[PDB]
Order: structure tokens, then sequence, then C-alpha cells
DNA sequence: GTCCCTGTTCGGGCGCCC
DNA sequence: TGGTGGGCGCCCGAACAGGGACTG
């Protein structure tokens, strides 16, 4: 039937007219999927013929559904969504199987046919214009319209969504203690009641969605587990993803990776450790999504890796209310972490990684807090709370830390955890200068003009070296002054630098860098035992600046 | 009906459109059960997706209260919103008011539920709440009353407040109240208790009409500013020295008066960091000038009210904060410090807001209008916590940045 | 003004769901 | 065999947005 619901007003975009666009030419087999399907809707009045008053068309065709022997009848719209009106769209992300909580009875209904239950503006229905081409001795053949929402246009889900949260609204407040997970038209729906009474509430549903239009087939997951759900298997007390499968190509590219990356990414929710750092490297310059990619040795190991981890059986738990939120994260390499949220010890609700990397420069505290930060947005959508954490920090690191830091840090409560590796601060700058321990005064100049530059230094001890740079910038001649400096200076040294650029890197304290230049700085920091900072403004004399910078300026 | 007020947006420019961000349980349950109930009372009513705006919402645990508040996330409707702030307003600002013994904050927010909303403008106040676990879309609502939170409220019920308060101003001509916002600012110079009087006193007039009427107890005098200041020594380092003719370079674009000559001539050379410098008994005056430079107020700075407040705000460690106030760079209005337990929970996020709540209070009392933060704190961590720890009626504009390591050394205190 | 360097946003491809 | 829509996720690269430092 078509749901006795009141249309949602549409306007085109101011200006704009609907299309005219002619149909391609489509299969023979797709055009008989067509006039079947296009007959019987226009037989229940969900299109109807249209003459030449309509002056639009817009193309379409069809594919086969999940179950292989239905077709979907589309439409490429692109042109009218082009000329559509804007929408807040209403679906606000994913609902998650580690978000249901144990519900002692369990249905999963799919509505037949959705949208095309859904009534359509009929001031818009003149811009649905199509046509189905027939065998060209047969039939021209015939025009339709649309009285329902097309599967294709931009306005379709979100008015759908609307209407059906309208549609079930009024049996969630008869029924406030059954729960309707609600996507797009696939029904999850729990209850507590005995296996008869839920039933009996089961075909009451059906029941009121038939009334507003919406027949629900089978298609309907019944005393069943396990259900088959947007995307999962839910058990009664386990839930698992749908077996997914990695590409096994011998030559992977471009799309062959991005979409290596897409399933492995789908596949962290469960699977711990999963990492695609160098795999995602690969996808770095490339500018066709065909180009043709060689792995890394360590992308190719790092694929390796993730195709063992997925050999491995692993199922997720249901949420208990009654109970904390953990989430562990340990530390992979390369700026990757992994989470696993639980709330008993090995039973995990979900799993998790944080890759992404924020910064030219930093350290592991700076992400392991933005993994943090990330994992506890997810728990307030998943579960509308925050998790209590276990990381891989002492106390003491953070502290340091917290004090060390110009910015506003925080972590929520927490709790240590001796799982290597652990998180560290890999060198610690002195707050006051250091007793007996030269002094360097140092300096870059580069010339704006031809890129040519001098970095180099003046020492209180009366040793003084430049070296010349070619191809450079100011910010790195003053960059590699400083790396200069640690090179030849001892375990203990007082460095004086005028670059508040460069001070305000090495300050924040960084263990890593896109930056080479940065990272060799790094890492004489680290094999150093004090050094000290301290910062003077340049161009104002204060020797030995004056000195050094009068070395560095022979540009 | 009490007639309908036309209101526009400012020209070239289209109603609000951001996205909800998520929501507690804890939250979704009260917004829920709030909006339910404005819904019940025709204040506000559901809307589709064809509706093309929105406008986050959250809501507030006010006090140690069982009573949630709703809070629109208002500043970017605002932002778009035809100025009655000036061509529909005329308000002077209570000069009178920064100066008052106590001042109380009583929420008026409520009043404006009884003025309908132009029918043509409510599309533009639509906002939606999230589910838990997406269990469902989003459930899309737009005002039909006057939402709180939004600048035209106050302007438009403007005339009525003045009505309803009229009386008591007249019998209580020794204290000021003023509005802003959702906000009635109420300051007195009676000792308190007789102010809360007073206070209780105000809030059985709102009563009278309706319907009906937390952040108790400011000073507006027991303020004050936080200068730049010099270190004391009876041995200079290099490094001493060298500090204290950074800062002093700096604190020179703020008092131009400040010399550094002096100071500079014992840098000559290049010398150990450690090394002990005697101060030549010049530029041992010339720390004794500057000393005194920085105590006459910074010259030259008035406030222009079509410029924006700018809040400079930086962790000092240990529980501190400074802020400045500023409209130009260096021409600081006010500049002060913000302390608090150094305990070994601190949290810097709620300390933060807790900073910048405070900041912005001040501002209404003293100018009348909210300042913009620059915040010292990531954007992902700020806007994950923020709302735990807000307790205002009001957001300010803000935005984050990454501060030098070098302007919090200037601020800082002995 | 000019160069830098750094941050943000947005959009594109892929994944998953209907 | 392709050729459609909306949501969320992840990556990556573009457009900006600033600050800071330069020139004579
Ligand atoms: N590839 C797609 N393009 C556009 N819209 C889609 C697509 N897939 C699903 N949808 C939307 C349109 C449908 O009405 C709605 C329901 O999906 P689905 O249940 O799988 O098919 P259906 O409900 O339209 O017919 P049925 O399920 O009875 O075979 O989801
Ligand atoms: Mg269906
Ligand atoms: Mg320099």
């Amino acid at each position: 039937p078509i749901s006795p619901i009141e249309t949602v007003p549409v306007k085109l975009k101011p200006g704009m007219d609907g299309p005219k666009v002619k149909q391609w030419p489509l299969t023979e087999e797709k055009i008989k999927a067509l006039v079947e399907i296009c007959t019987e809707m226009e037989k229940e009045g969900k299109i109807s013929k249209i003459g030449p008053e309509n002056p639009y068309n817009t193309p379409v065709f069809a594919i086969k559904k999940k179950d292989s022997t239905k077709w979907r009848k589309l439409v490429d719209f692109r042109e009218l969504n082009k000329r559509t009106q804007d929408f807040w769209e209403v679906q606000l992300g994913i609902p998650h199987p580690a978000g249901l909580k144990k519900k002692k009875s369990v249905t999963v209904l799919d509505v037949g046919d959705a949208y095309f239950s859904v009534p359509l503006d009929e001031d818009f229905r003149k811009y649905t214009a199509f046509t189905i081409p027939s065998i060209n001795n047969e039939t021209p053949g015939i025009r339709y319209q649309y009285n329902v929402l097309p599967q294709g246009w931009k306005g379709s889900p979100a008015i759908f969504q609307s209407s059906m949260t309208k549609i079930l609204e009024p049996f969630r407040k008869q029924n406030p203690d059954i729960v309707i997970y609600q996507y797009m038209d696939d029904l999850y729906v729990g209850s507590d009641l005995e296996i008869g009474q839920h039933r009996t509430k089961i075909e009451e549903l059906r029941q009121h969605l038939l009334r507003w239009g919406l027949t629900t087939p089978d298609k309907k997951h019944q005393k069943e587990p396990p259900f088959l759900w947007m995307g999962y298997e839910l058990h009664p007390d386990k839930w698992t993803v749908q077996p997914i499968v990695l590409p096994e190509k011998d030559s992977w590219t471009v799309n062959d990776i991005c979409k290596l990356v897409g399933k492995l990414n789908w596949a962290s929710q469960i699977y711990p450790g999963i990492k695609v750092r160098q795999l995602s490297k690969l996808l770095r310059g490339t500018k066709a999504l065909t180009e043709v990619i060689p792995l890394t040795e360590e992308a190719e190991l790092e694929l390796a890796e993730n195709r063992e981890i997925l050999k491995e059986p692993v199922h997720g738990v249901y949420y208990d209310p009654s109970k904390d939120l953990i989430a562990e994260i340990q530390k992979q390499g390369q700026g990757q972490w992994t989470y696993q949220i639980y709330q008993e010890p090995f039973k995990n609700l979900k799993t998790g990684k944080y890759a992404r990397m924020r910064g030219a420069h930093t350290n592991d505290v700076k992400q392991l807090t933005e993994a943090v930060q990330k994992i506890t947005t997810e728990s307030i959508v998943i579960w509308g709370k925050t998790p209590k954490f276990k990381l891989p920090i002492q106390k003491e690191t953070w502290e340091t830390w917290w004090t060390e830091y110009w910015q506003a840090t925080w972590i929520p409560e927490w709790e240590f955890v001796n799982t290597p590796p652990l998180v560290k601060l890999w060198y610690q700058l002195e707050k006051e200068p250091i007793v007996g321990a030269e002094t360097f005064y140092v300096d870059g100049a580069a010339n704006r003009e031809t890129k040519l530059g001098k970095a180099g230094y003046v020492t209180n001890r009366g040793r003084q070296k430049v070296v010349t740079l070619t191809d450079t910038t100011n910010q790195k001649t003053e960059l590699q002054a400083i790396y200069l400096a640690l090179q030849d200076s001892g375990l203990e040294v007082n460095i004086v630098t005028d670059s508040q650029y460069a001070l305000g890197i090495i300050q924040a304290q960084p263990d890593q860098s896109e930056s080479e230049l940065v990272n060799q700085i790094i890492e004489q920091l680290i094999k150093k035992e004090k050094v000290y900072l301290a910062w003077v403004p340049a161009h104002k004399g204060i020797g030995g600046n004056e000195q050094v910078d009068k070395l560095v300026s022979a540009g | 009906p009490i007639e309908t007020v036309p209101v526009k947006l400012k020209p070239g420019m289209d109603g609000p459109k951001v996205k909800q961000w998520p929501l507690t349980e804890e939250k979704i349950k009260a917004l829920v059960e709030i909006c339910t109930e404005m819904e019940k009372e025709g204040k506000i009513s559901k809307i589709g997706p064809e509706n093309p705006y929105n406008t986050p919402v959250f809501a507030i645990k006010k006090k140690d209260s069982t009573k949630w508040r709703k809070l629109v996330d208002f500043r970017e409707l605002n932002k778009r919103t035809q100025d009655f702030w000036e061509v529909q307003l005329g308000i002077p600002h209570p000069a009178g008011l920064k100066k008052k013994k106590s001042v109380t904050v009583l929420d008026v927010g409520d009043a404006y539920f009884s003025v309908p909303l132009d029918e043509d403008f409510r599309k533009y106040t639509a906002f939606t709440i999230p589910s838990i676990n997406n269990e469902t879309p989003g459930i899309r609502y737009q005002y039909n009353v006057l939402p709180q939170g939004w600048k035209g409220s106050p302007a438009i019920f403007q005339s009525s407040m003045t009505k309803i308060l009229e009386p008591f101003r007249k019998q209580n001509p020794d204290i000021v109240i003023y509005q802003y916002m959702d906000d009635l600012y109420v300051g007195s110079d009676l000792e308190i208790g007789q102010h809360r009087t007073k206070i209780e006193e105000l809030r059985q007039h709102l009563l009278r009409w309706g319907l009906t009427t937390m952040g108790y107890e400011l000073h507006p005098d027991k303020w004050t500013v936080q200068p730049i200041v010099l270190p004391e020594k009876d041995s200079w380092t290099v490094n001493d020295i060298q500090k204290l003719v950074g800062k002093l370079n700096w604190a020179s674009q703020i008092y131009p008066g400040i010399k550094v000559r002096q100071l500079s001539k014992l840098l000559r050379g290049t010398k150990a960091l450690t090394e002990v410098i005697p101060l030549t008994e010049e530029a041992e005056l010339e720390l004794a000038e500057n000393r005194e430079i920085l105590k006459e107020p910074v010259h030259g700075v008035y406030y222009d009210p079509s410029k924006d407040l700018i809040a400079e705000i930086q962790k000092q460690g240990q529980g501190q904060w400074t802020y400045q106030i500023y409209q130009e760079p260096f021409k600081n209005l006010k500049t002060g410090k913000y302390a608090r337990m150094r305990g070994a929970h601190t949290n810097d996020v709620k300390q933060l807001t807790e900073a910048v709540q405070k900041i912005t209070t001040e501002s209404i009392v003293i100018w009348g209008k909210t300042p913009k933060f620059k915040l010292p704190i990531q954007k992902e961590t700020w806007e994950t916590w923020w709302t735990e720890y807000w307790q205002a009626t009001w957001i300010p504009e803000w935005e984050f940045v990454n501060t030098p390591p070098l302007v919090k050394l200037w601020y800082q205190l002995e």
C-alpha cells in the first residue's frame, strides 16, 4: 500500500528548473525487470503515466538486491539533486551492536519496498519524470512519474527517515519499554517479555506499521538467533561481524588499497591490533584510483600481520548498564594505537584504532591524549557516558607533562597498566641554566631571494663555527644552528637562540616529526643528559647573540 | 494575541547550519523531557528535514539542582541576526553596575516564552535532539515563542521588561538592575542578607507577572588588575638579565616608556649563562624607572563598542591562570589573574571554563558585551568536555590557539 | 606588503548499512 | 558490467587561515 502519512513539502532551488535528460540505453534483461516493476507500481498508483505536459526526464536503471534475485529500480537524479533545496539530514550516525543491552526476546523486521510506500509531495512529482524504453519495435515506450519516493533522490532518505520516526512515534508512546532500533526501514525490536507475549507485541507492531502503509514480509527474523542485523549476527549473549574477506591481489592499486584499508578499518571494531599506517602511506602522492602501486616492505609486513589476526575467532558482548565502561589502550608503532572496551576483563564490548597524525611535530603523550579524547566521544555516542581508562603511562610521566605543558590538557579518570610499550617523555629540558656547561649562542640567516644561508654558533668558551646551507629558509637555518650546537657539545649544554619558532617546537618536547631535521635534533636531545634552552630578542645587540648574528650574516 | 514583530537576518546571510554534537544519556533524557513539555505548551513544534537549518542543544545541571536547563548554543544564529543590538535597541550601559558591593545574577530567560516569535523567522531557530547509539534518527524542533539564548529575545521583550521592572526600580533607585540576554544582573551596596532580601523581593515582582523567575553573589568591587612585575634579586646572572631584558623588550610594546639599553650593556661579550653580573649603578637605576613605568596605568585605551573584546588566557601552572582583555593588541582594558585548587586532581579543562565564565561575567558587567576568547587548549579536548562544566546561560565566541611559551613568561607572577 | 610554517576545513576515494 | 541517494568511519590532498620574520 501507500502510507496515509502527509507529504513533506519540497522545493527546487530558486530560479532552477527540473531536469531534461535523455534515457541512456538499458540491457534487455533490465528493461524487462523495469516494466515488470513499473506496471505493478503503476497499478498501485505509486507511479502514473504522464504526457507532453511533462517536459522533464531523468535516466533510470536497475541493479540486483542483496538476495540477488530481486531488482532495485534506481534513478540517476544527479541533475535534479543538484537543483533540489537543501535538507537537514537526521540520521545522526550508525547504531552499534555493542550498544544493545541484553533483551529477553528479539525480532528483526524489514519493510516492503519501503521508499515506495511513502508519498512524494504532489507539487514536486512533475520533476521526477522518467521514461521506460521498451523493445524498439513494440513501444516508444512508456513515460511515468513518481507519486512516492524514488531511490536516487537527494531528499528521499531524510524524508523516509523522518516519516518512519513519525510513523513509529505512537507505537513507542504506547510501548515505552519495547526497544526499536530504527535504521532506515530496518527494525531491531527487543523486550523483556516472555517469547509468546513478545510475539504478540511484534504482531501489534506489524499491524501498526501496516496501518501506516508499511508491509513487513518475511524477511522477518524470529525464534532465530542468530539475527542478521546491520552487518552483524546477533546471538543471545554474543555478537559478531559478518565475515570480512580481504582482497588477495598481487598487484595492489590505489583502489585495491583504498578498499583494503576500508575493510581493515571496518574490521578493527572487533579485531584488536589492526594497523593501516604503512598501507595508508602508499596512498600518498598517487593521482589516480587506478594508479597501481608496489608494496613497501613494511606495508607488506603490516598487511601480513593483519591477515593473521583476522584468521582468529572473535566476538563482542552486549552492554550492561549496571557496570563500568572500561577502555584499555595499547601503544602500537608509528603514532598507532589500539583500544579495547569492556566491563568484564576478557569479554570485549568492542575494540578500535586511533592512528591519525595531528601536527608537524608531536610526541607520544599528546597522541595518547588524542586517543583518549576520541574514545570518549565514541563511548558517549554508543553508551552515552564516559569510560574509565587503562593507559600504559605512569602517573608520574603524566604529572610531569601536565606541569611542563603550557596548554590546558586533561585525561579523565584512569589507571596505569604495565603493558609495554609504556608511554614516556623521551627527554627533559632544564628549567634553570646548567652550571658548568658550555653556553652556546646560536643563530641562522637566509637570503630570501637566493635561498642561501648560514647557521652557526659562538660559545662562551671561545669556539665558533659557521655552516653554509643552500636552498634553505630562515626558520630552517635557525633549526640548523640549534642542531649544530647539540652535535658539538657535551652531555650537558646551554643553548641561547633568538628564535620563537624553533624555541616553540623544541619546548613542546616532540619525539616525532615530519621534519627530518627536527628528527635529527630529537635524537641529539635524547642522547644528552641536560639541555637548557633560553630565548632572547634578536637584533638587540644582546651578545653573544650580537656575535653569532654577525657570523651568520654574510647574506 | 500579542502582535508578532518582523525580524530579519543580516543582508547576504543565511541561517545557521551547525551539526548537533553527541550528548550524554543523562543530557538526552533531560532534553527529551524538557522538550516534550515545551511542545505540550505550544512553545516548540516538531519539524521535518526540509527545514535546512540547525543549531546545537544541550543541558546544564544548575547548582546542586534536580532541575536541568536547556541551553541552545545560538551564537551562530545570533551572529547572523539583524542588529536589534544596534538598529533596534537604545540601552545605555549602567556604568554604576561595575561599582556595586554585591550583584546577583537572576535567570529571567523564562519570561521569553510569553511572546510569540515571528512566523517567518521560526525556521532559523531549528534544533535536533540526538538518541543514544543512534537507535533513532534525530528528532527536530523549532521555536514558536522567543528562544532563550537568542539575541533577538531581549531586544524584542525590552519594552515589557521596562514595564514590569519600572515600579521596583522606582522604589529602589539605589538598586541598579541590568538585563543581558537571559540574565538579569542586580546590584546593591546593601550588606549581604538585606541585599539577598531585595533579590527575593525582586523575584516576587517577577512572579506577579510570571512565569516564573543562579550564579549568586558577585562583587564588582572586589575585582582587581594584575600588573606586569619585575623580579627582585641580590645577585643577577647573565641568564637572569637575559630573561629580564626579554620580558621588558616586549612589555615595552604595552608601556612605551620601558627602556632596556643600559641593562643590555651588561650582556656585552659572550658570557656563560650562570655567571653573576654586578648591576652597574645606572642599569641598577634603569630597573628602577621601568619598575615604576609599569605602575602608571596603560595610556590611551578607549572602549569601542563596534569592535569585539578579545580575551587571551595563559596557563600559569599550579592552578594559576592569567587573562587580558583588549580590542587592539597591547591596548589592554583589563588584565587579571585567576587562581584555583593546586590540589592533586586539578582539572585543567574545568578550570579553563571556570576561567572563561568569570572573565565573561566581568566583561558583561563592565561593558555589557561578551569577549571572544583565545583559548590555550586543543579544539578537540575543549569540545570533548567543556559543557560538563558550563553554568552560564550565554556562550561566548571563542577560538583555540597554541600560545607561544614566551607570552606566558611575561604575565607570570612572582 | 613578502615569504615561511602551521593549523583548519573541505572535498574526494574507499569501507559499512539501508 | 556500469549509472543513484543519505549516514557514519578512515585516509589524503587541496584551499584557505593565521602568526612570525623579513626589506631597505
Ligand atoms: N543502493 C541504494 N540506492 C538508493 N537507495 C537505497 C539503496 N539501498 C537501499 N536504499 C534505500 C531505499 C529503500 O527503499 C530502503 C530499504 O532498503 P531495502 O530494504 O534493502 O530495499 P526495499 O525496502 O526498498 O525493498 P525490499 O527490502 O522489500 O526488497 O533503503
Ligand atoms: Mg525493506
Ligand atoms: Mg635568528
